[PDB]
DNA sequence: ACGCGGCATTCAAGGACT
DNA sequence: GATAAATACAGACCTAAGTCCTTGAATGCCGCGT
DNA sequence: CTGTATTTAT
């Protein structure tokens, strides 16, 4: 076909801060600043597909009203993250005179801010304070880590965190009852639990799900998305016998076309983050899961040196 | 040329969506997907020749037509794999219009894994911006490459490894375009050293038909296929654990020097033969598997390190035999 | 001194007459010669034979040397020096100077000779043990593309760092390090020719014994106590050992007899003093172990267990950029086992 | 669990939470103390009025408790004394508390006051342009005179002295250092955590004395070129706003001069090519004050300005000034504020003013009240995630408590893996310098110290052959994981307990160093007898040098200056010189060591050796 | 025709890589 | 004024490696003015 | 940890 509906996700964008299900304490504290006005400088993080880059849009949006145009400069950082963007674009618009309604001010949006280069970053310090009285800086990142300190001092710390399952919930029922789609209680939890909280991934499950097969069921959500890697990777290590571990990978790893690099990866990760174990145990295996993982990096990858971690692993456990 | 001076990996490449096999669940869903008009952004991951590359290339041209390679942007990631390609070609694209048709904007990214952390950081946005007049396909043979934001926005579909049945279908319908015959047994074995890989299986009929004296009248046998991919037989594997298992040092030498110098087999493909069927054995105690497993795997890492032939198939011997002398 | 009495010419030579045999028999028909790797015990006398070897071959002017330096520049804008011994008939290669740029050294100056070009220039590559993998998987055809104008002739003392490849492209030349009656032999010439009393002969056995088959070591020994002694040898003429191996012989004692972590402070600080002083990781682990094999306390299994850890600990350092860390280690796993 | 007391029951007590707690842990039990009023330190001290201690107490802190007579209790007393103490702490030190805190709100209100008056006369001003309300509270609540700003107050009035006797200096040609010795320096550096106020102090004292500020940002201008020209053409020349700025009055002499404060100081470009180093050849040919501030000036792009600025450290301030200015712009602002948690936010903060008035701000728009009750989760919401510095790492990355079966579920293995990334390049040497220098506390039953080393030194060896995968010709960063478990996380659990002595810092990187010159001048040995000695570089340094000691030095020892004929013709032989001489002479070691064998040789041998040479 | 004047392009140094 | 509490803070920074990225300096060609 | 520096307290 020649044209194409838009995605789900994009349609139904949030376009005011309500429709925000998670966060309520910072979604109510970005209302309220927005009614009041004089937005703080701050950073918004979390975890992919949460709400960080709607709730500043909104924010924006709300806080300005028709004047959204002028007084919102859309610059995402991974595609303009120079120095030269500084000086040039972001100082020109911070020094740029615009007759406003008296609480609101001037707001830049830097979206995915974490891959910033260090020179603009420190660059952006003084144009971060000069202008602080007409321009409103505000940033949206994976991880804040990557933010140099003192940029952290001079906005608010505002941190996100991973979606729960009601909210998550709550948003695709609203979704499902405005487009009238079929489901059942099973196929909305396993959509949630295979979104692990993003809720732009359960939105894109929901699309596929319904254009694919067109009931919201389990088995159809299972055939057209796959159970979580880290999940099936854990059973196996921490099966209780040696051959239960090695069936598990032949039938669900090997066999399902998952790459030998994949999975000592996904294994090292399981294991840095497993907490049953102990840390002597979970430290030994790490070692085990470490010399596969070079030996495959070396060009060794075959269901042999698998199966020999899955035996080196069984033996650290049985002592 | 005339797509007939061509290797029969890519003069069999699939041109429309009912030649890719195996992947039926994808091809269904995606074909539903284009005909209803509600296409995502597409994550196709999987074993190197399982077909994504042909899938993709067969949707351009099932959306577009025959003017396929004009209205998309096929860019090889491995190739290009800067943020200066994000910035300027992705987003030209995505941005502008078509110079040919009105429609939406395909772009097909071969390879993504390859593509560093700030071209995927760039095109994060590049994706959600342009969502409205454009589509973005990620194809990379392992997703612990690609960054988890590019993970998000893409739906995500496994192509599976190929099974029998496609398999035997696409062996039946190359054995019709040229003028050939596959022995059940010799298309079993084909089958088992495919591994779910195509590309082995073009190749290898490709060198059979090679092999064959007259390929006019002659039938590909197991022998052909054996000799033609230099894998060991299963009577010699059997025959060289037979031998190990159950029988003197001296014997157990002999046996599998001379089954190595009459075939000329290498040694690396009788361990994972011999892995393959001391796996299907049922065992009474756990630590000869353990044992087992662990020197094989040693053996495999110092043969991929290279050494002496002779003292690794030694080695592989002692092992083996030490490993089921833990079971009495 | 070692080089006041160093043969020029096939004839010349002494010991192993085999080997002598071996080199006139390849140097008979010089036009028909493939590419050699001269390998044995450190100061057999390889190099010597080597360079016999491409006076029998050329003229006997090969041994007119002179130093050149050849700049050159890496992957990076870093510039980088080579002082390249060449003759009118051969040149010599040292890489061991340069550190993991050997690759580019090889493939730009053999190439270049190659490109320049008795239709053959021999390349002398004294050092290969400390060839890089790629620099020797770079060499790996330089050798058979370019054999019309170059031929190789490499000295080495163990094969194993060496790929197959290389030396399954070049023929392999046995070098038996001399015997002691051929080492003293040797000394009776020298202190004979340099006017050393000497109040018996069983001095020079000695020195023979002390050197482990080494002749290079045997007159730098001879002339070391030959001036402790004025030129005149006693039969109590103590040996003179190096530094190094008092030093490794104390670390010894030291490991004996204080088994602690507090002792291992001290073991740490003298490893870093030899470190630091152009002295190689695999050669302390070399003496250490067999000195340590030496003291008498220890018994069967404290021996087996040290050089089980002395083998795992060299492979550990072949495999490893930073020496000490495998050292320190080597170090305390020999304590936990006393 | 814990009854409820009434307020600040606990009011002028000190209150060391030693011992691990099973019912809540150390920072519940810190928070339900300072709560009440309650002050927490972290050492053991006469002044310390309870120590409490349920079980597992430190040994060495167990004596320290014994020898200065403190009274220790367990939880159950812990619970008892809330209920028992009375309001307000009565109590000698009770009374002092209480008095403290009135002073304190006394001048908050004071402060509260005069701001109102301010904002009177501004209205009535304005009745006779950015609106207040529009301003952040960080920059309407600045320091406009110095008495305002908080804590460092020492190196406030060290930089107004030097920037007040900088003229006299200058008079005297900046020799003669003075009185505070501050007058040797022509350009001053103020360095410290970001955000206490190091801009605003040098703004400050820049406006008292009456010169003209000129601000540039290093930052924005980095290169040579335009830093160059800009601050060249600004240091010999005076201000045209400063004559047009009303000369005509004496009040002020400095009007015409110039002080340049370049801010982020620290984001210069590195390298020759690089300004960082430019600025240090600048700065000391200058004839105005310069005040440089960077805020990491332990850099190694800072290098060359140790020896030509005036280094001043601003420290992070202590709660307890901040105490008077946040109780004064939360009275203001109509927010309530309980001093108690004011020490929590600081703590959470770290020290940075400028972001607890940003949290100050942020949080009120919705919650009016900031109490005991939401402390936590404000804390936790907003706790600053500095990375620590490579000694830090080495001492927590070496502590028992970390790798304990309780510790463990506080601090995860992926934190400790994320402790290692902070710095990824001295981790591995940190650990491998400090793993065999700590009293070990997790040694398994049957295991001794030595056992522990051993096995940490496996460790470290698997670790450093990733390490040399990794940073080799096949770039192997996918293994970074690895690398940082087997070089940190497990030598040092393995030997994990209390720092015995202290945290050094790694020797490899000098001893290295050493060895790459060493290596260089035998490479020069080697080349230069390679003429007369068929051998390699390592042979040379194992063989001859023993004997070319021999035939060089031993002749000095014992034939005297008149061996001197022959020691020339040895070097000559094989194309040596002095310098060649001299780095034989440093290849020794142990029992040859020639160090103090050269100085005993007499001047007059040594002098005349080198005259017949040249 | 002949000489500067910005502006595009090429070169070189520093930092980072989970 | 000296000596204790009470605490913030500094101890130090390397050489290679492959490839992408950015930033500033040095370089080139091409348009306008006289 | 050890050693040095600064501010409030005795
Ligand atoms: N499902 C399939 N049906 C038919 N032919 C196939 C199929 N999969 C692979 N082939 C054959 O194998 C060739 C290679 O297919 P590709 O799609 O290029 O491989 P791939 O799946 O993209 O894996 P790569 O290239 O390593 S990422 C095709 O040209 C076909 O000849
Ligand atoms: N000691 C202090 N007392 C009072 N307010 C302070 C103090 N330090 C900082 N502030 C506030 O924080 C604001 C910014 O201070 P700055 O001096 O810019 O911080 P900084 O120390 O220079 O750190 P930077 O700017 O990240 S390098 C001031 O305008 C004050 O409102
Ligand atoms: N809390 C939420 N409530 C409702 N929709 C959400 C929420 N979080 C994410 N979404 C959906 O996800 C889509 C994109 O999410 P986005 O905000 O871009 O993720 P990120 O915060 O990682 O940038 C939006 O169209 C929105 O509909
Ligand atoms: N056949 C020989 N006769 C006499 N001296 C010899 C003989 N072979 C070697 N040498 C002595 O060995 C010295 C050089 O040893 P060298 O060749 O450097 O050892 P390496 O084998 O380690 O290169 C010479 O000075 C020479 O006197
Ligand atoms: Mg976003
Ligand atoms: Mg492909
Ligand atoms: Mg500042």
């Amino acid at each position: 076909t020649l044209s194409l509906q838009l995605p789900w996700v994009e349609k139904y964008r949030p376009q005011v801060l309500s429709d925000i299900v998670g966060n309520k304490e910072t979604i109510d504290r970005l209302q309220q600043i927005a009614k009041d006005g004089n937005m703080p400088h701050m950073i918004i993080s979390g975890m992919p597909g949460i709400g960080k880059t709607t709730s500043v849009h909104c924010l924006a949006h709300e806080l300005l009203g028709r004047s959204y145009a002028d007084g919102v400069l859309e610059l995402n950082a991974s595609d303009d993250r120079g120095i030269d963007v500084v000086r040039n674009q972001i100082k020109h618009f911070a020094q740029k005179k615009l007759h406003l309604p008296p609480g609101k001010h001037k707001i830049v949006i830097l979206d995915e801010a974490d891959s910033m280069t260090a020179g603009a970053q420190q660059a952006l310090r003084r144009t971060m304070e000069l202008y602080s009285n007409s321009t409103r800086f505000a940033f949206a990142c994976n991880q804040s880590n990557k933010i140099i300190e003192p940029l952290q001092s001079r906005c608010a710390i505002l941190r996100y965190s991973k979606l729960s399952d009601e909210d998550v919930l709550k948003r695709l029922l609203q979704i499902i009852k405005l487009e009238d789609v079929k489901y059942t209680n099973d196929g909305l939890e396993a959509i949630i639990f295979t979104a692990e909280g993003d809720m732009r991934q359960a939105i894109n499950n929901l699309q596929s799900t319904v254009a694919g097969h067109g009931l919201v069921n389990a088995d159809n959500v299972f055939k057209i998305v796959d159970s979580p890697h880290p999940l099936i990777v854990k059973k196996m290590l921490l099966a209780s016998n040696l051959e239960d571990s090695i069936q598990i990978l032949r039938t669900d790893l090997w066999k399902k076309g998952y790459s030998s690099i994949d999975i000592v990866t996904t294994s090292f990760r399981v294991t840095k983050n497993l907490a049953q174990v102990k840390e002597s145990v979970r430290l030994e295996m790490i070692k085990e899961i470490g010399l596969t993982h070079m030996r495959i990096l070396e060009g060794v990858g075959t269901y042999l040196q698998l199966a020999s971690m899955l035996a080196k692993i069984h033996k650290l456990n049985n002592k | 040329r005339s797509k007939e001076n061509l290797p029969w990996v890519e003069k069999y490449r699939p041109e429309t969506l009912d030649e890719v096999y195996g992947q039926n669940e994808v091809i269904t869903t995606v074909r539903k997907f284009v005909d209803e008009g509600k296409l995502p952004h597409l994550l196709f991951y999987g074993p190197p020749g399982t077909g994504k590359t042909s899938t993709i290339v067969a949707l351009a041209r099932e959306i577009y037509g025959k003017n396929y390679s004009n209205m998309v942007l096929e860019l090889n990631a491995s190739d290009d794999r800067g943020i200066d390609v994000v910035r300027n070609q992705i987003k030209d694209f995505a941005s502008t219009r078509q110079i040919f048709s009105k429609g939406f904007k395909l772009i097909i990214l071969d390879e993504a894994d390859a593509m560093t952390n700030a071209a995927q950081n760039a095109l994060r946005r590049v994706i959600e911006r342009y969502t409205k007049n454009t589509r973005f396909c990620v194809l990379a043979n392992y997703a612990h490459k690609l960054t988890p934001a590019l993970l998000s926005r893409c739906t995500r579909f496994r192509f599976q490894p190929l099974p029998q049945e496609a398999i035997e279908r696409r062996i039946a319908n190359v054995l019709v375009h040229e003028k050939l015959k596959l022995s059940p047994n010799a298309e079993k074995a084909l089958i088992e050293l495919s591994n779910g890989d195509m590309r082995r299986v073009l190749n290898v009929l490709q060198s059979c038909k090679a092999t064959l004296d007259n390929p006019d009248e002659d039938e590909i046998s197991d022998d052909v296929i054996y000799e033609c991919c230099g894998a060991p037989r299963p009577s010699d594997l059997k025959a060289v654990l037979k031998s190990i298992l159950e029988d003197d040092w001296g014997t157990a030498h002999y046996t599998l020097n001379k089954v190595r110098s009459a075939k000329g087999l290498a040694l690396i493909d009788l361990i994972e033969g011999i892995v393959k069927i001391l796996e299907d054995y049922e065992l009474q105690n756990e630590e000869t598997r353990v044992h087992l497993l662990t020197k094989l795997a040693d053996i495999e890492y110092s043969i991929s390190k290279g050494g002496n032939d002779q003292i690794q198939g030694s080695a592989v011997i002692g092992a083996i035999k030490a490993s089921f002398e833990n079971e009495t | 001194w070692v080089d006041k009495y160093r043969p020029k010419s096939l004839n010349a030579l002494s010991h192993n007459e085999e080997l002598t045999n071996f080199l006139k028999s390849l140097s008979d028909q010089p036009r028909d010669l493939p590419h050699l790797l001269l390998y044995g015990p450190n100061g057999t006398g390889k190099k010597t034979r080597c360079m016999a070897l491409l006076e029998s071959i050329f003229g006997p002017g090969v041994y007119r040397l002179k130093i050149d330096v050849r700049q050159f520049v890496t992957a990076s804008n870093r510039k980088l020096e080579l002082n390249v011994v060449s003759s009118p008939y051969h040149l010599e290669i040292t890489p061991s100077d340069m550190g993991n740029n050997d690759r580019i050294v090889i493939q730009e100056l053999l190439k270049e000779v190659a490109q320049m070009e008795h239709r053959y220039k021999c390349v002398i590559i004294n050092e290969a043990n400390s060839l890089t993998k790629d620099a020797q998987a770079a060499l790996r055809r330089t050798m058979e593309k370019y054999s019309k104008n170059i031929r190789l002739i490499m000295v080495c003392d163990s094969m194993s760092p060496i790929i197959a490849p290389i030396k399954s492209r070049c023929l392999l030349i046995r070098c038996p390090a001399p015997s002691d009656s051929e080492i003293s032999t040797i000394l009776s010439d020298v202190v004979t020719n340099e006017r050393i009393q000497l109040e018996t002969k069983d001095i020079l056995k000695r020195i023979a014994q002390a050197s482990n088959g080494n002749l290079r070591v045997s007159l730098l020994m001879l002339e070391s106590m030959a001036l402790n002694n004025e030129l005149a040898l006693k039969s109590s003429s103590p040996i003179i050992k190096p530094d190094w191996i008092i030093v490794i012989h104390k670390l010894t004692r030291k490991i004996v007899k204080e088994r602690s972590v507090n002792s291992l402070i001290e073991c740490r600080a003298v490893l870093y003093d030899l470190l630091a002083h152009c002295i190689p990781a695999n050669i302390i682990l070399k003496e250490l172990t067999f000195s340590l094999l030496d003291v008498e306390t220890l018994n069967t299994t404290n021996k087996s267990s040290i050089i089980e850890y002395s083998s795992v600990f060299d492979e550990r350092l072949s495999l490893g950029n930073k020496a000490i860390f495998h050292l320190e280690g080597f170090i305390a796993k020999v304590m936990c086992c006393l | 669990s814990f009854p409820e007391g009434k307020p600040n029951c606990l009011l002028g007590l000190t209150i060391v939470f030693t011992g691990v707690l099973p019912t809540l842990e150390r920072g519940a039990s810190e928070a339900l103390a300072k709560r009440y009023g309650a002050r927490v330190t972290k050492s053991i001290s006469s002044k310390t009025s309870v120590v409490v201690l349920g079980d597992e107490a430190g040994p060495k802190k167990l004596e320290k408790i014994k020898q200065l007579k403190i009274k220790a209790i367990d939880e159950e007393g812990f619970k008892q004394l809330i209920a028992g103490m009375p309001a307000e702490g009565d109590g000698e030190a009770a009374e002092k508390a209480r008095r403290k805190l009135e002073e304190q709100h006394n001048i908050a209100t004071k402060e509260a006051e005069l701001l109102v008056k301010k904002e009177e006369e501004r209205s009535k001003k304005l009745a006779a342009v950015v609106r207040e309300e529009d301003k952040l509270w960080t920059v309407k609540y600045a320091p406009t005179n110095l008495q305002q700003v908080c804590g460092n107050k020492g190196s406030v009035m060290k930089l107004k002295n030097w920037l007040a006797n900088w003229e006299n200096s200058k008079k005297n040609s900046f020799k003669h250092a003075g009185k505070d010795g501050s007058g040797v320096f022509r350009a001053a550096m103020l360095y410290g955590p970001p955000g206490i106020g190091k801009t605003t102090a040098a703004h400050l004292v820049a406006q008292e004395l009456g010169y003209d500020i000129l601000e540039q940002n290093a930052s924005d201008v980095r290169s040579k070129t335009l830093l160059n020209a800009g601050v060249k053409n600004a240091l010999d020349n005076m201000s045209v706003v400063g004559y047009f700025k009303h000369n005509e009055e004496a009040q002020n002499l400095n009007g015409k001069h110039f002080v340049i404060i370049m801010d982020e100081v620290d984001g210069m470009s590195g390298g020759d090519r690089g300004g960082v180093g430019q600025l240090a050849q600048f700065c000391r040919k200058t004839s105005t004050p310069l005040i440089l501030i960077c805020n990491e000036r332990n850099l190694p792009k800072m290098r060359p300005f140790d020896r030509v600025c005036l280094d001043i450290q601003f420290r992070r301030p202590d709660a307890n000034s901040i105490k008077s200015r946040l109780m004064t712009i939360a009275i203001r602002e109509k927010f309530k504020l309980d001093p108690n948690v004011i020490d929590r936010l600081i703590q959470t903060t770290r020290g940075d003013i400028r972001q607890v008035i940003n949290l100050l701000s942020t949080i009120s728009t919705t919650t009016k009240t900031i109490n005991h009750e939401n402390i936590n989760e404000i804390s936790k919401a907003w706790e600053k995630n500095i990375a620590l510095k490579p000694f830090d790492i080495a001492h927590k990355m070496l502590d028992g408590q970390i790798y304990s079966d309780i510790g463990s579920r506080n601090f995860t293995l992926n934190d400790k893996i994320a402790l290692y990334f902070d710095d990824f390049d001295f981790t591995p040497l940190m650990i491998q310098e400090n793993y065999l220098s700590t009293r070990p506390s997790v040694l398994k039953p049957g295991q001794s110290h030595l056992e522990a080393v051993a096995e940490a030194a496996n460790c470290i060896s698997l670790g450093d052959i990733v390490e040399k995968k990794i940073r080799s010709s096949e770039q192997l960063w996918s293994l970074l994981p690895l690398h940082a478990v087997l070089s940190s996380v497990y030598p040092a659990s393995k030997v994990a307990g209390h720092m015995a002595g202290r945290i050094n810092f790694t020797a490899w990187l000098g001893q290295n160093s050493k060895s790459a010159k060493y290596y260089r001048l035998l490479q020069e040995i080697h080349y230069h007898t390679r003429l007369g000695t068929s051998t390699d570089k390592i042979g040379l340094r194992l063989d001859y040098l023993p004997t070319f000691r021999k035939r060089l030095l031993d002749p000095f020892l014992k034939q005297g200056a008149d061996a001197i004929s022959s020691v020339i013709e040895v070097m000559d032989d094989y194309y040596l010189t002095k310098e060649d001489w001299d780095s034989i002479m440093e290849f020794f070691v142990g029992p040859d060591v020639t160090t103090a064998i050269i100085k005993k040789i007499p001047a007059t041998v040594k002098s005349g050796f080198t005259r017949k040479y040249n």
